[PDB]
């Protein structure tokens, strides 16, 4: 997972972690306001050292009415079953092993994408 | 030394398709120079020339 | 007047410096009032053309 | 219906469409044109009115331009052939309303007030040959073929050079290695023709809690963090920023990742404090705290993303445009967006003689503003009623012009050499080809002597828009480059009725956002500035592309680009975006079909015109950043044809793919058939060639002019160079080239002519030289006139034979005349030195013709030129279109050459060497083809890209003829008459012959003039100088070991000396030899004193040390 | 024009074969050469071809 | 250049190879997070680890294992070398070999919050 | 300019058929057809005529007087 910002509910800025060295829970105060909210998460941070990313969450369904960008009619969509489909590399530099290509169903109100 | 670079997005030049790693779309000049250079081998021929 | 004195001696040292160097750091370099930045006689054998 | 291939003919009529309605240099008139239509009253209209005890109110109107004049209209040859600056008054409408005590304010319009002359681009919409027939053009003297697009300044044609530069208002993400800095987000910000120059941001974030965001405002030392900067734009709340910068929360990776720049601001919450912090950073800190606020208030309402608005617009819509900076550089950094390309060509603009005339006028205008203001101040001030038509120094404006046109600094006199240089350089009237090439070329201002490869590189994206071939081998190779045929540099438009009509179509602007709507919605950026966004961009496409194709709200100029991948529409309108035009396709048809090929054929018949196919939506303007989003075939029956589908989604074809060649390239017969650094090579040459430079060069005073005698069509032609009108004004000869080795005369790259050609003609050229003097007041005692000088009475005078010339003190037409021949005599007096103009040193030519007349000083003014038959010797360089290059090595008559079975015997023989290592197979086509030409008596095509032809059809042709199909003969030795055993490849090729001749670079000393302050030979031919035995020559002559030799060449043969020098010091002594009495005060000895044989430079550099107080002390011990 | 038969026999094979190449690593078949990157593999492979 | 037997086989080649290749946790560590689990064994991740080794915050470094294996490396070096770099300040119950999740919980005992981000980083 | 009055590489005249050529171009000979019918049979003096560019008729548009 990961952990959002939070924002206080008076000065809309950003609250802070702060653990209740009373009850042992973890509380998110805020800087200049004196607002405590209780925790739920228990994280403070997260830090994917793998760079692992899923590209299709990336990908955006607007990708095919691009007519820059190749077409096959050989992998058809899995929600609708529509024959055409954009497919590319992964745009974003991480992907010095990812040539895998990322499929789009070229028709509109559908957008389903995914990668073989 | 490498291959032609996706000066465009992606891509070598307009008339190529985005992610065309293929050897034509990359500067491989299949012709020779009795065939005379396509349109698009003779700008990547000009470009290594440079 | 000891205060010009100071000013006098100041740029003196001014153009004794420039006449042997005229890239001072910061200073400004003397020139002709037209333009010109003044040859020094460093620059008259400091590089190449020298 | 379509075209159902046959399509070439369709396709060149198309291109000769285009280049009847815009010739070769229509980029220059058109940034003139709108430059003195529009951006000269811009200027002088956003200019302020000026004020100041009353003080008044003064203002500036209707700004008004006259047709050129002298004072009577001044013709470009006039001012060509007087040494004028061919401009045209330029005046304005001034209302002064002075206000005072009392109220008794008196609002005199002072109308037409003259302001200055500007200088007038010939063929423009201002200048006198505008629309002019080519008949009044021939009775003016001038040329109907020559392209215009140049200035006259005091009779020198000066082109401006389109200058490259980073586009402005656009953001741009660079990885700056060697820095603090991981990514830069730079912008570059102009409102419109502004007075102040472009202001550059920079959000910058430290590569290294790690990962803080900086800005590097401007007038600012250090550097603000960027938070502090949306806070001192009145954002107090981490949530109202980070809506500007994190358009959906729902992303984690730039929400932790923008955290780290709030924990460097978070100590600031209110503005205020905010502009503490910003106005205590500033480049001139006011004391008191409120100065350090106003001084930060303004810079951010004024200075920071001008472009994006001023005054109301700072806090939001420029906030929300620097949002969008750190979005992209947020971007840049989790690698979800790639680097922009700092040589990518759709980030650069190319400011034509337009913008780099608005940029002088902005500044010589207003320095006009503060000169009336200081005269109005020192008058009214005083209570002195001022005239302002006194106050106007009209010399600000025509001189500021006029210098900066002439040197090319591109700024004040006074600063010079902190400006541009060499934006404005003498047209280069070589050849007809040079001359066009010169109007049409491009230069990047990255410095040479800059080592770095990736700027003279040829990017991919200069497709079509900048010949690929077309640059100097020299230092600049690959800065210095040059339009395409068809390429078209946009000359801007206003964005106001885009942003009215974006304001329909149900568009949101940027300031009524609901900052949610950002995260699933496109961004409309008008000219970089952010102007809003649209939930629906497939409609905006469709409607502004349709709107292109309609020619009716959005010019043709503007162009529409649609990032898909992320959510963003970029419309520019700007000027200085080169474009090129480009077949629509639609479907998979063209929408060029037959309908509009017919039309455009009757064209003139039917005054058609290829403006007809761009408002018939046909065709259209693309350039080289919208280039990036469009699919584009390179023939419709090559690549949309059903072939198994490459895409069959192609938006665009190309017209012709030789198109993107530029000037001289598309001048190479079967360019495709070269191996590159050729037709680079032919790109340069083809500027020397000799022809006829212009049809009017009798009446041209040129410093230098080449004409060649006989000047040929090519044979074998690009269609190209029909528009280059290259047929018309030729650069060269067809020969009988015959490859062969024959006697060797032609090995390493060198070319054995034909004698007895050259006895015909062949080749043969003329060489005009012009003197130009002129006449003056040199002071009270002092004036030159003149007048044959008398040994009686002119007491300087040459050696030389004065009595050449006639009383006149004017060489006459017609005299033949050699080096130090004198050519203008003239005389200066003290009693009359002589001041006369002697021929050049070993010229020797006859006088062609003489002009006098006035210079602007009302002085006598006379220009000579002389000319120079060049029949071709041995050592004169020839080549071809295909960059093979040669002096003639011999030249053998007609008897001697070798011969086929007729008695053709070749023109020029070339060594079969020069072929395999240069593959320049373009050059033996053209041969194959110039001999099938020939013989088929009609120009044969060689089209680059023209798969019509081939080598197998050609030589299928010239088997047809009786020849060997591979253009092989059996020639004959001339010498003994034998059959040569091997058959020599022997054909009509199109030579050049090159300006460099032989006789204009031989050169020798033995003891001539001598430098004044090093006596060393002085340095050039011209001066007979000395060749220069360098460092390098040194240290090949220690190799050597030929010291003897050393000390003669860095000696005795340069700068042979003798001093005295004392004994006991080594301080050089006093030596009067003509008593021969000797001297060293200091030590006050006489016997003490001894001869060194020094160089003279040497004895110089101790006495520049002893001017240091350095003694080196020479000593014999 | 039988050495132009096989000159363009052996290019259809070539890019062919690069198509292949290319086919392989879009599936993600194509397995690195060691130290190289995916990319640099198949950039040495279609170098190499 | 090997000088032993290694010079031959890959196999004893490689971990010299190992034994030069600067390899920081970086290389094998795969997503590093924080957590505030109020107990050794609280095991909010829900872990069976600390029940057997049985601050009110942890760091959590589940490393990687092709990366790990690759190198030949252990977590048993891996923490000594941790409370040797950082000193008995830390302490690191680490995984076992025989999990899936090679995770390490690091926790510090006697501007705390954001230290383990800074022994961390 | 003008029409060289000797074929450089063989020196058949050729400096009268210009207007001739012209001519026959105007009785819509086709191009070499108008050579063959001159008498021009090598291709060496065929480019003489093929290739000329008659520069004159322009440089004669300007006027010295009238
Ligand atoms: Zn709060
Ligand atoms: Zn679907
Ligand atoms: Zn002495
Ligand atoms: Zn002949």
């Amino acid at each position: 997972g990961f952990v959002g910002i939070r924002f206080c509910q008076e000065c809309n800025n950003m609250l802070y972690p702060k653990e209740d060295k009373e009850n042992r829970i973890l509380l998110y105060a805020c800087r200049n306001c004196d607002y405590q909210q209780e925790a739920d998460n228990s994280c403070i941070y997260v830090n994917k050292i793998t760079h692992e990313v899923d590209e299709l969450t990336q990908i955006i369904a607007d990708v095919s009415q691009d007519p820059t960008l190749p077409r096959t009619e050989d992998h058809p969509c899995q929600k609708c079953g529509h024959k055409e489909a954009v497919f590319f590399q992964s745009h974003s530099a991480r992907a010095e092993d990812a040539m895998r290509l990322y499929y789009v169903c070229t028709a509109p109100h559908c957008g389903h994408r995914w990668t073989e | 030394g490498k291959r032609i670079p996706f000066g465009f997005k992606h891509r070598t030049l307009p008339h190529f398709i985005k992610d065309d790693y293929g050897p034509e779309s990359r500067g491989f000049v299949e012709n020779s120079y009795l065939a005379g250079l396509t349109p698009t081998e003779f700008f990547f021929h000009a470009m290594g020339g440079r | 007047a000891a205060h010009v004195i100071a000013e006098d001696v100041k740029l003196l040292q001014f153009h004794v410096a420039t006449m042997v160097d005229n890239e001072l750091p910061g200073l400004p370099r003397a020139m002709q009032k037209s333009g010109r930045p003044l040859k020094s006689l460093k620059q008259r054998l400091k590089g190449k053309e020298g | 219906e379509i075209t159902p291939d046959l399509w070439q003919e369709a396709c060149w009529i198309v291109i000769s469409s285009y280049f009847d309605e815009k010739g070769l240099v229509r980029q220059q008139l058109d940034s003139f044109d709108e430059f003195i239509q529009m951006s000269v009253q811009r200027i002088v209209e956003d200019a302020p009115p000026i004020d100041l005890p009353p003080r008044y109110l003064l203002k500036f109107e209707q700004i008004y331009l006259s047709k050129p004049t002298h004072w009577s209209p001044m013709m470009p040859n006039e001012a060509r052939l007087r040494n004028l600056t061919y401009s045209a008054p330029l005046y304005v409408d001034i209302t002064k309303t002075v206000i005072k005590e009392g109220e008794e304010q008196l609002q005199t319009q002072h109308q037409k007030t003259f302001i200055g002359k500007i200088p007038i681009m010939l063929r423009s919409t201002y200048c006198l040959l505008n629309g002019l027939t080519d008949r009044d053009l021939c009775e003016l003297n001038e040329c109907p073929l020559d392209p215009g697009g140049y200035f006259i300044i005091n009779g020198s044609e000066k082109v401006l050079i389109a200058q490259e530069k980073m586009a402005t208002n656009t953001v741009y993400v660079f990885a700056k290695k060697d820095s603090k800095y991981a990514y830069t987000g730079e912008c570059r910000s102009c409102l419109e023709n502004s007075s102040r120059p472009t202001s550059t941001i920079w959000v910058s974030m430290l590569a290294r809690i790690g990962q803080r965001i900086v800005a590097t405002l401007p007038y600012i030392k250090q550097e603000v963090p960027i938070i502090i900067v949306f806070r001192a734009l009145g954002f107090v709340s981490d949530r109202d920023i980070l809506e500007h910068i994190i358009y959906d929360f729902e992303d984690p990776e730039m929400m932790e990742m923008v955290k780290p720049s709030l924990d460097e601001a978070f100590v600031i919450q209110e503005q205020n404090v905010a502009l503490n912090f910003i106005g205590s950073r500033g480049a001139k800190p006011g004391v008191t705290k409120e100065k350090r606020i106003k001084y930060a208030k303004e810079v951010l309402q004024k200075e920071m993303l001008p472009h994006v608005g001023v005054s109301d617009f700072c806090e939001t819509k420029k906030a929300y445009f620097l949002g969008y900076m750190v979005h992209r550089l947020l971007l840049a950094a989790l690698g979800r967006r790639e680097l922009d390309d700092r040589d990518h060509y759709g980030n650069k603009r190319l400011d034509l003689a337009g913008p780099l005339l608005a940029f002088l006028f902005r500044g010589m205008f207003k320095n006009l503003l503060k000169e009336v203001r200081i005269y109005a101040q020192k008058f009214i001030d005083r209570g002195k009623d001022f005239n302002l038509e006194l106050a106007i120094k009209t010399r600000i404006i025509s001189d500021g012009l006029k210098y900066s046109l002439a040197t090319g600094n591109w700024g004040d006199q006074k600063k010079a050499h902190q400006a541009r240089a060499g934006v404005s350089q003498v047209l280069n009237r070589l050849t007809f080809a040079s001359t066009l090439s010169h109007l049409r070329r491009l230069n990047s201002p990255i410095g040479r002597d800059g080592k770095l490869a990736k700027p003279r590189q040829l990017h991919n994206t200069l497709w079509g828009m900048v010949c690929p071939a077309e640059t100097p081998e020299g230092h600049a190779v690959g800065l210095v480059k040059n339009l395409a045929l068809m390429a078209y540099i946009s000359v801007g438009s206003q964005p106001s009725p885009i942003l009215e009509f974006l304001e329909e179509w149900s568009m949101e602007n940027l300031e009524e956002i609901s900052p949610a709507a950002i995260a699933d919605a496109t961004k409309i950026f008008v000219n970089g500035c952010w102007v809003g966004i649209h939930k629906d961009p497939e409609q905006l496409m469709n409607t502004l592309r349709k709107l292109r194709r309609q020619m009716d709200i959005i010019v043709s100029e503007v162009s529409m680009i649609r990032d898909i991948r992320e959510r963003e529409i970029r419309i520019y309108t700007d000027a200085g975006r080169i474009c090129r035009p480009l077949l629509i396709v639609e479907k998979q048809k063209l929408l060029l079909k037959k309908r509009h090929i017919d039309q455009l054929k009757e064209r003139e018949y039917n005054n058609y015109s290829w403006q007809d196919l761009v408002a018939s939506g046909v065709v259209e303007y693309i350039d080289t950043l919208e280039e990036e989003t469009v699919m584009l075939a390179m023939t419709p029956d090559d690549l949309q044809e059903k072939e198994v589908a490459y895409c069959s989604t192609y938006t665009h074809c190309e017209i012709h793919p030789s198109m993107i060649l530029g000037v001289c390239a598309s001048i190479i017969p079967f360019p495709d058939h070269n191996q590159s650094p050729r037709n680079t090579y032919q790109s340069a040459m083809g500027k020397q060639a000799m022809g006829v430079y212009i049809t009017n060069f009798h009446v041209r005073m040129d410093t230098l002019a080449h004409v060649l005698y006989y000047p040929q069509k090519p044979l074998v032609t690009t269609r190209s160079m029909e528009y280059l009108r290259f047929r018309e004004l030729p650069a060269g000869i067809n020969s009988i080239v015959a490859i062969a080795s024959y006697t060797g005369y032609n090995q390493e790259d060198s070319v054995i002519m034909n004698r007895s050609a050259v006895d015909r003609g062949f080749f043969r050229s003329v060489f005009y030289r012009s003197y130009k003097e002129q006449e003056s007041k040199k002071g009270f005692d002092q004036e030159e006139v003149f007048e044959k000088p008398t040994r009686e009475t002119c007491q300087g005078m040459r050696h030389a034979i004065y009595d050449k010339l006639d009383d006149d003190g004017l060489i006459a037409p017609g005299v033949r005349v050699s080096g130090d021949d004198v050519i203008i005599g003239k005389t200066v007096t003290l009693t009359k030195r002589d001041c006369s103009t002697f021929l050049r040193t070993s010229e020797t030519g006859i006088v062609d013709q003489v002009m006098v007349t006035l210079n602007q000083e009302g002085y006598k003014f006379c220009k000579i030129r002389v000319r120079s038959v060049r029949i071709p010797q041995i050592g004169d360089k020839f080549a071809s279109r295909h960059g093979q290059k040669g002096t003639c090595g011999i030249q053998y008559r007609q008897e001697d050459m070798p011969f086929t079975c007729e008695g053709i015997t070749p023109d020029i023989i070339i060594n079969p060497h020069a072929i395999p290592s240069r593959m320049t197979i373009g050059h033996l086509i053209e041969c194959l083809q110039g001999k099938v030409s020939a013989n088929k008596g009609e120009i044969g095509d060689a089209t680059p890209f023209n798969d019509a032809v081939n080598v197998q059809k050609i030589s299928n042709l010239l088997s047809d003829y009786g020849y060997h199909l591979r253009g092989n003969e059996v020639l004959y030795n001339g010498f003994t008459g034998r059959k040569i055993t091997s058959q020599i490849f022997i054909g009509p090729t199109y030579y050049q012959r090159l300006k460099h001749m032989v006789d204009d670079k031989i050169h020798s000393r033995a003891r001539g003039p001598i430098q004044i302050l090093n006596r060393q030979p002085m340095e050039g031919r011209s001066r007979d100088g000395g060749l220069r035995f360098g460092e390098m020559e040194r240290d090949c002559q220690i190799a050597h070991g030929a010291a003897q030799f050393l000390r003669e060449r860095l000696f005795e043969a340069s700068d042979p000396y003798q001093v005295h020098v004392c004994n006991l010091c080594g301080i050089m002594a006093i030596a009067n030899t003509r008593t021969h009495t000797y001297e060293c005060r200091g030590c006050r000895n006489k016997t003490q004193i001894s001869l060194v044989r020094m160089p003279y430079a040497c004895k110089l550099l101790f006495q520049e040390l002893m001017s240091m107080s350095i003694a080196p002390r020479m000593m014999s011990v | 024009s039988k050495t132009y038969q096989d000159i363009q026999n052996t290019i259809k094979k070539a890019k062919q074969d690069v198509i292949e190449v290319i086919e392989k690593a879009h599936n993600n078949e194509l397995e690195p050469t060691p130290g190289n990157t995916l990319r640099q593999t198949f950039e040495n492979q279609v170098n190499r071809i | 250049f090997l000088l032993g037997q290694s010079a031959r086989d890959a196999e004893r080649a490689k971990d010299i190879l190992c034994r030069l290749e600067h390899t920081t946790l970086r290389k094998v560590t795969a997503n590093t997070a924080i957590y505030y689990d109020p107990n050794p064994q609280s095991t909010v991740v829900a872990e069976d680890q600390e029940w057997v080794n049985v601050s009110p915050w942890l760091l959590r470094v589940e490393l990687d294992r092709k990366h790990m294996t690759d190198r030949k490396l252990t977590m048993e070096q891996i923490a000594e070398k941790i409370n040797a770099g950082f000193g008995d300040d830390l302490n690191c119950i680490f995984n076992d070999d025989n999990a899936e999740k090679l995770v390490l919980r690091i926790r510090i005992m006697n501007d705390d919050d954001v230290f383990l981000r800074c022994i961390e980083s | 300019m003008i029409i060289p009055v000797r074929c450089f590489t063989c020196g058949k005249i050729v400096g009268n058929k210009w207007e001739a050529y012209l001519g026959l171009l105007q009785a819509e000979y086709t191009e070499g057809d108008a050579l063959d019918a001159l008498g021009l049979k090598r291709y060496c003096c065929r480019r003489m005529l093929l290739a000329h560019v008659d520069l004159i008729e322009k440089l004669l548009n300007y006027a010295p007087l009238e």
